[PDB]
């Protein structure tokens, strides 16, 4: 667990914005305190709209490409494993499925050339992904089992550094927001990335204080 | 001595000689040391008013100056120590010899005698 | 500009026979500097920012804020049973201020099993420092003189001990009052504008 | 401190290794702060006037 | 970045014996710097995580911190008859806080620090240690003794009979 | 939040804390952020004994370094509920040759719609059902921001045209005083198409009345000084 | 305004420093106005003496200690007004004691007039400048002698560079 | 790998006249080493192991563990009434707990990072006994009052009378 | 320590060999913590008020 | 990173301009402290108005030529190589790529006879370079990938020093002007060039005061 104390911007107290690190595939949480800034405007503390943005400075565009399939329910699929990794020179593709981060409603036999079959668990309707890693180069290929009526939407292929959706709180009460910052397992170690936080406060009467600050995402392995 | 005796910059220099083609001689006085280091009288000096020393024996050493111990310095026949002041002349001084303190290694005592102080000496390269 | 480099040279002395170089005089100086001033009851180290967790002391509450915020900025005060927060102004000089007993609010929360309902404790922020004041009265400029003077021979390798009492320490020990500025003549010539 | 009536070690002895600390124990006396000799003397006197 | 090497060896006019090199004027300069944030305690540690339980202290629980957890990171406590863990910011500067496990991060080595206060007793008391060690006790303006009775103790003792403990009790209380 | 103690005005004790460089104080911003100031007028309220302070105060602001924007801004109308198109590659009139990397920044998009950017300088502005008044949006035409501003008509005839909020700011009916303490707060506004490095003056006249309604009038002045990075 | 009351010839005659340029001018300046005031807020009688000072008197007690900090000059009929006094009571005071028993007063102090300057400064005010001129604080010294060795802790309280020489014992006498 | 011989020679000025040789130095360094372990508590070896029972005083239980485990590390107790062997986190620093065998972990030293300070102290008793065979009585005075029978007095100690003593004991609690 | 009622060898002496370890015994009166003689002066006065 | 301390124009304390060492290839960064030239001048410190020129006073003309190409997305890219190097003397034409300076989105696979294939990153839009060695002299080759719709403008074919377009900063807390300095790989080891600064500081009011400065670039090799 993270914590930063933001500056209270007095006038008074190498980079920028702040340090944090990270692991491929962790998923931490961050606690930021408001209180140096929101307690002196006095009103009614923080208010839940907060905003967030994920930028790269250093990407080093990923080797093997991502994809998508569909199937019914309880209805196996099968899919290539090959077509993803366009590879510059010639040389061998040991595919393997990461264990630690394999599918979570059914089981994948890989076969021996970029071939696997993926048999979805008993009476399971949703989406489900897995990391395969050819010669070393991680991607995600995610598969949507449909409850046999139409259909179910297209996921957004989940970046390499995120933050979810609804898991965010604000107290009030004390002035401290917190958040959760997970890591996808495709992050490559050395890169960069930057999130920015726009946090809004609240008077007496309804009006805004807007607060800005920044934090640097470095992706490191081995913590 | 205590650390803070040691009040004077010093350059201890070794001297070079060639010959002028014109038929005359060249001494050039470079910088080896450059330290901390403290000096005391035991001989009063007879000034000419150029700043030149009129002493006569120019085998009795003047002044005595202490400095660190270094092993592998070996202060010569033909070393020089160049003492600069803040708002005086600057000082020529020439070894005569050295003393290792009671062979402790730790400060060297060299034994040496005020040649001239002027504005118009020739500093050390 | 307050104190001249020549002015401190031609005090200590160090005029044709030079110590330890003007680097180390500006650091004696920006040292003596932070001892007097501070030693008489003036202050420095401008702008900074200190949140703290208060605690209750006293039945009609003394507050002791432990970074003596500047002189009259507001320090904000909240939480710990107190629903919104309030603004105090400090006495210059000193951090005793006295948590007003009327009290503007009580946002409790009788009866929860998740937080056992103890309490959320009390929380202020404030600012220290200066924006830039820097004062030397003629006749507290001497103890600064003496301790740069002091200090340019006594590097710190030389025994030097003054005592305070009479029979002994406990010991066999050589008394002791090893500080500085007071075996320097400098304590006893700042103690003319200390109350 | 930690040796008050509801501590860890109430009524167990100090160990202090080295650099002996010196402690002297104040009277605080004020069992006469009212004077009870040149106070009752004036109640006496206060209430013999009013023959009583 | 706190102690340059070229201020030490100008401040202590030792800079051409090498008798002192660079490692064991390291080795000093680490040992003053240990003994500063000590006997003043400001703490020039790095950032360390203690997982350490408290222990109730009296009928309202004084709870002292093993470690001092920097200034208001909130320690969490957990166990010990606490169904739910709870967060608790504590003292800057000193640990007593008041009411079974607890976890906290200490450290400094952040946007550096120490005033000119702390590195003049720093000085000197290198300016002692490299001249002076632990053989010839000494006595007055660095002299000896016959004093028939005993001797005079506590002289070669370092950063008491020079400078560091009286020049950094003015950051104390 | 900033907090000043003005001049007495008393021809002594002016000095205070001063590293003097210049007259008018100094306060640091940053693009995008509204915060809230404070000044204490007690030191020099206080003697001259009435009715203290009255809500009668009067800003300025004026600027002592521009660096003219590199994008124009631009204005848009659309009637309610219906789709709004517009195009984003007039509004940056380029001296040399480059691409456009036109981008939405997520921070400052609209309020009561969305925008969905195009491939080439075009935008769709579908503003929230049910909804008719004004919205904004800064984007940022490779690196220079700028603000384009939406009005949705409520169908009848038409709505005005808003004055293109400048740089830093002062809201309109924000301020307050506190009689008892002499003490004036108000806001500071600086949007996010304030370049860094440039600093705007801020003079404030504060009046105050004595016991029977004459006028005692202050003056001072404040250096805001857009910094990045706060 | 320190000048005309004490030329610094005076201060390089006494302390024979007339031919030292390592004290100059503006150093002994700052010796001359850093020891006037040195004593004078001790106990420098009223250096710069005339001054009319007011007091917001404060009654004390059945006699009415009306204590004074700085009594009219001989017998100043000082003028006593306010605090619950309305009639301007001019009253000569006793000549040399503040502490009077009949509030504010106004009242012209001072026997500066023909530039008193009785001892204090002319004996203590040059004494202690030379001590400062020749005597810094660097060492600890003894009585005729540069140090005594005695073994144990120095006795070095005082005569490092504090008021050693008779400088503050004229101070006292004029106190007295 | 703590303390290179080279490092001896320089502090102790003893680099350009040896004043002894490798072999006896060795034997001092090791005397020096094994003083200030038991002067101070914390072990050192890297890292150790002991099996102790526990032997119970008081009504609640008060346990001292007679080796101070290292900071964390859950010691064990088992036998004696004890039916159910049950973990124990302990004290870093102290060894008092509160409720027969035992078994942990010891060595508080387990890596080599001793930080500045018995380094220096070690130096200081090394310098001490590089000169002093015990030839010379050097003895200090003790406190004031004469002893009775009348010796010269006490405490004429290696590491004791040097800076040692005043060296280590800013880790001694 | 382990002398206390319930010890290993408790009432036996404590020996030590060297360095003589100096106990001083703290008196801890506390028998006028209520200043008992300005307490019933007290007590009598507002009772005598309210005529008991 | 250069470190130069401007002249104070106090009318007090070889040749004028200061001396830059460069290597062709190196980015490095440069440093210029105006603090004993604005800090008298009490004011706001510094503004972003900087404004540098550069200019050559021993060019050594080049012995090869550059050349444009252009090419839409996925489609393969096809040039040649031999009109580029006119050679006075008659020789061999020993054609090679560094693999240092090679594309930078895409391949290139060198001919027998002045021949190579550009293949374009797949589902990618833009302009990309690489720089031959036609005999020891170098020379680039830009080609720019247009999106398929219409058309892409003119790359400005980059010379031998440069200075970044934004990449200018300073500092005026601290009066520090923090600026790039870009060598091209095809410098000429030997030839110098000239940079001329005019950086402008402001009083307390607004007003202007100018400054200006130069700097020799000395191109050599091996640093």
């Amino acid at each position: 667990m993270y914590f930063f104390s933001v500056d209270p911007r007095n006038g008074a107290s190498s980079c920028c914005c702040e340090s944090i690190s990270a692991r491929p595939g962790e998923v931490n949480g961050v606690m930021v305190s408001y209180a140096a800034w929101s307690a002196p405007l006095r009103g009614h503390g923080l208010t839940n709209k907060t905003t967030f943005e994920i930028d790269g400075v250093s990407v080093t565009p990923p080797k093997v490409s991502n994809a998508f399939g569909r199937t019914k329910v309880g209805v196996v699929f099968e899919g290539t494993l090959s077509d993803l990794f366009p590879n510059p020179e010639g040389e061998q593709v040991e595919y393997e499925i990461s264990e630690l981060n394999g599918p979570s409603n059914g089981v994948v036999e890989l076969g021996a050339n970029g071939a696997f079959t993926y048999t979805p668990g008993a009476l399971f309707t949703g989406v489900d992904r897995f990391w395969f890693s050819i010669n070393g180069n991680i991607g995600e290929y995610v598969i949507s089992v449909d409850p046999t009526t139409s259909e179910l939407p297209q996921p957004p292929f989940t970046t390499p550094v995120y933050v979810p959706a609804a898991r965010r709180s604000v107290d009030p009460r004390t002035h401290v927001l917190k958040f959760v910052l997970g890591v996808s397992p495709a992050a490559i170690p050395g890169d960069v990335y930057r999130l920015t936080v726009r946090q809004v406060a609240i008077d007496c009467d309804g009006n805004e204080f807007v607060h800005i600050s920044c934090y640097d995402i470095s992706i490191g392995s081995c913590g | 001595m205590r650390t803070a005796d040691r009040k004077h910059r010093v350059i201890v220099c070794s001297q070079q000689s060639d010959v002028d083609d014109e038929g005359r001689l060249l001494i050039t006085r470079a910088g080896v040391i450059q330290g901390w280091a403290a000096i005391a009288p035991v001989k009063a000096i007879r000034f000419s008013q150029d700043g030149v020393s009129m002493q006569k024996d120019t085998m009795q050493p003047t002044h005595d100056i202490t400095m660190n111990y270094n092993p592998d310095v070996n202060v010569s026949v033909s070393a020089w120590v160049y003492e600069h002041r803040l708002k005086s002349p600057p000082r020529w001084f020439k070894v005569l010899s050295v003393v290792n303190v009671d062979e402790c290694s730790r400060y060297m005592k060299i034994r040496c005698r005020l040649v001239e102080t002027s504005d118009d000496v020739t500093p050390p390269v | 500009t307050l104190l001249p480099l020549q002015t401190i040279r031609e005090h200590a002395k160090c005029d044709d026979n030079p110590r330890v170089t003007d680097d180390l005089l500006k650091l004696y100086r920006e040292a003596a500097f932070e001892a007097a001033e501070l030693y008489t009851g003036l202050s420095f180290t401008p702008e900074k920012t200190i949140v703290e967790p208060i605690r209750l002391k006293g039945r009609r509450g003394k507050i002791i804020l432990s970074a003596t915020p500047i002189a009259g900025r507001p320090v904000v005060f909240y939480g710990g049973g107190l629903g919104s927060p309030l603004e105090l102004i400090p006495r210059p000089g000193s951090n005793v201020l006295f948590f007003p007993y009327g009290s503007p609010d009580r946002f409790q929360t009788w009866g929860d099993c998740h937080t056992c309902d103890v309490e959320s404790q009390l929380m202020a922020t404030y600012v220290t420092g200066r924006r830039c004041e820097n004062s030397v009265p003629a006749g507290i400029i001497i103890g600064i003189l003496k301790l740069i003077a002091w200090n340019i021979n006594n590097p710190g390798d030389e025994v030097m001990s003054v005592r305070n009492t009479l029979n002994a320490n406990a010991q066999g020990l050589i008394g002791g009052t090893n500080n500085g500025a007071v075996i320097s003549g400098a304590q006893d010539e700042w103690f003319r504008y200390r109350r | 401190e930690e040796t008050k009536p509801g501590g860890d070690n109430g009524g167990e002895i100090i160990f202090i290794a080295g650099t002996d600390v010196k402690v002297q124990e104040m009277k605080n006396d004020l069992s006469d702060i009212h004077s009870k000799v040149p106070l009752d003397d004036q109640a006496r006197t206060i209430a013999g006037n009013f023959g009583i």
